[PDB]
């Protein structure tokens, strides 16, 4: 769940 | 009230004479060998400062 | 990829400080009290020393309590793998927190992000929570992690803490251990801002170096002299480099900080941290007139001879009622020097033991457990001052005599200086410790643990020890005012006298 | 004023010879610090 | 140690000089020269010298071999432990203990 | 009595480094 959103906030 | 007070006196000495006992142990010496030596170790660099100064 | 055996990412330099450390935070750490980061040199090969050993444990135990964050290459390279050796030690014996910084390029496997791990040049570190990975590129290319690593540490120290003390910031303080190249470069980009570095004057070839100096050919020579192999494979070139650096680091003294080689004190990486610390916090102006937040930072260490020097001085304003707080504080701080250095230095304990500040004392930060074990206690036996104690304890947490509360909310935690501190302002000093061994006794024989029962026979032991002896001075000095005193009786301390109280406890001695 | 523990011996241990002797003792006696203190320590050695 | 030093023909070379001060008790010596500071320690350099030094009676230099950055675990091969209970065993040793484990 | 004898004889090489200025 959380992964989705870091990996998107990273990029 | 009276008799409180003159306690707390003699209690004052008491604490006085513990403390004592614990200074008693006359290990005083050595740090007063180690004061002496940073002392002496102090007056030796006024000669280094007199010869700087001189030349 | 994420391993388990802590999230292990990889991550671009244009990644935005304020964004990781916004993750950081919010996700899974919580708020850091103090940083505390190790710069050595990047090469594996590496020797350790009895005295390295002991004073990175101590350190790491410091850090522990305190709760700070640990900053490290984590390339599981000679010191640092040892570092985490000691950190998993200490999770065996909340938590400790790790970070380890290192480059993509370095690391010799590369798994694809379910979780993805491996089982196993300079490969990582194996005992580091948390690990992160440079990922700019130029994977042959080494050294690229250093810049990023850096904008992390000011970012945080210019940020405000919301905390107590430091005038609201974070110390971030920077060590220094061992001889490295790019040693000299982290020590001088971290002095370039206001971040003190502690150098250890050890086994460290150019930490030795720096501390010695504390000229150009001066400089040089002693630079050639401990590392003439580096200096001599090392181009002369470079070398002018080099020596503007170390101008710098000489340049600025006060942020700078070197243990002393001959102590030999086990208090001593606290000691240097607390004194660097306090040197950056005097020095910055910007709240050095003040003396409250100086006081209570030297307060939250325990520099207890070094706060009196400065702080008080001498012929210098002490006020009235400036002590409160921070005795206050020492008390719940559990800091019996100071408490004794403030009753000794101008505090009045009469007038600031008010009825408010013993409510608030007695309401909060009495132990629930300490309180369940009283009334257990007290159902048990209910002895003839069992009641009382309890009925006093009762009412304040809903000729008053607050001393006595006092001394006796001390004896009930277990805390043997401060009691005696407590006990050395009391007015009925002899029934007190006749009393106090009583109390002890009772709950000698709870037989719940083997070991506190020794430390409380211990105490009452000692404390009927020093009435004895108290009481036989007296009698020596005066005889008919020692019997008067016997016969007194104090202001409803128990409702009974020395004599009722030792016959109770069956104190042989005293009677004998 | 800042009591040191020398200090109070000092003036404790200047009383007593000041007693013994009998000599007089003058001060501002302005209740502020160490005149405080020292008549403490006067009444003190007038309770023993 | 300063002649074989100052040789100069090999004085690069760091196992024969290690081995040279191992031959003596001189312990502090050959750590503070042969492992110095910041000096390639080598992962399986000290195996021949340790080695040397359980079969010579050395217990220091041994100890500082292990808090050096020596691996025992990878070292205690089962080659090395039979080379080393099957000769270096005391012949006198056997004996006593097998007329022990018959009594 | 030593460590005294020597802080008086330190004394002598201050007194000649003014004598000669």
């Amino acid at each position: 769940d959380l992964v989705n959103f870091i990996q998107a906030n990273f990029k | 009230n009276e008799t409180l007070a003159w306690e707390g006196v003699m209690k004052e000495n008491y604490l006085v004479k513990i403390n004592t006992k614990a200074n008693d142990n006359s290990e005083e010496m050595r740090h007063r060998f180690r004061q002496l030596d940073s002392k002496l170790n102090d007056l030796k660099s006024l000669l280094k400062e007199i010869a700087n100064n001189i030349k | 990829g994420d391993i388990q055996f802590g999230k292990y990412l990889r991550l671009s330099c244009d990644t935005d400080s304020e964004t990781l450390y916004e993750l950081l935070t919010q996700h899974w750490h919580l708020k850091t009290p103090n940083l505390v980061i190790s710069v050595t040199g990047g090469a594996k090969n590496f020797a350790l020393k009895p005295r390295m050993r002991k004073i990175f444990s101590r350190l790491i135990y410091i850090a522990q309590s305190k709760g700070a964050w640990i900053l490290t290459g984590g390339t599981h390279y000679g010191l640092m793998k040892y570092i985490g050796e000691v950190v998993r030690d200490n999770t065996i014996s909340e938590n400790i927190v790790a970070i380890g910084i290192a480059a993509w390029g370095m690391v010799s496997n590369r798994d694809t992000l379910f979780s993805a791990q491996y089982i196993m040049l300079y490969i990582l570190d194996n005992n580091h929570t948390h690990l992160l990975l440079v990922d700019n590129g130029c994977h042959g290319h080494p050294t690229v992690e250093a810049k990023l690593r850096n904008q992390l540490e000011k970012y945080i120290s210019e940020r405000t803490s919301q905390d107590s003390n430091y005038g609201g910031k974070i110390p971030i303080v920077c060590f220094a251990q061992g001889g490295g190249r790019e040693t000299l470069k982290a020590i001088n980009t971290s002095v370039k801002s206001k971040i003190p570095c502690v150098v250890v004057e050890g086994s460290g070839q150019i930490a030795d170096v720096i501390a010695s100096l504390v000229t150009s050919s001066m400089v040089k020579e002693k630079l050639v002299r401990f590392l003439p192999r580096t200096v001599s494979r090392l181009p002369e070139e470079e070398i002018e480099s080099w020596i503007k650096w170390l101008k710098e680091i000489l340049e600025s003294s006060h942020l700078l900080t070197v243990i002393k080689m001959e102590e030999a004190g086990d208090e001593i990486v606290s000691n240097a941290i607390s004194y660097a610390l306090y040197k950056a916090f005097s020095t910055n102006e910007q709240d050095k007139d003040n003396w409250n937040g100086q006081l209570k930072l030297l307060l939250e260490w325990n520099q207890l001879d070094l706060a009196s020097d400065e702080i008080f001085t001498n012929d210098r304003r002490w006020e009235s009622a400036d002590l409160q707080e921070v005795m206050f504080t020492a008390l719940i701080k559990d800091r019996p020097k100071f408490v004794r250095l403030f009753l000794e230095n101008g505090l009045n304990l009469q007038k600031f033991l008010t009825n408010e500040v013993l409510t608030e004392l007695f309401s909060t930060h009495f132990s629930t457990l300490v309180y369940r074990n009283l009334q257990i206690a007290k159902n048990s036996y209910n002895d003839a001052l069992l009641t009382f104690v309890w009925k006093l304890v009762a009412n304040f947490r809903r000729t008053r005599h607050p001393l006595q509360a006092l001394f006796i909310w001390a004896i009930l935690q277990n805390k043997k200086e401060l009691s005696k501190v407590i006990w050395e302002q009391t007015k009925g000093c002899t029934l007190a410790a006749l009393g106090a061994s009583k109390l002890l006794k009772t709950l000698a024989k709870v037989k719940n643990d083997i070991n506190a029962a020794g430390e409380s026979e211990e105490l009452a032991n000692e404390y009927e020890t020093r009435a004895v002896e108290l009481f036989t001075e007296c009698y020596s000095n005066d005889e008919d005012l020692a019997e008067q005193l016997l016969v007194y009786s104090c202001e409803a301390w128990g409702g009974s006298n020395c004599l009722e109280l030792a016959v109770e406890a069956t104190d042989q001695h005293f009677i004998a």
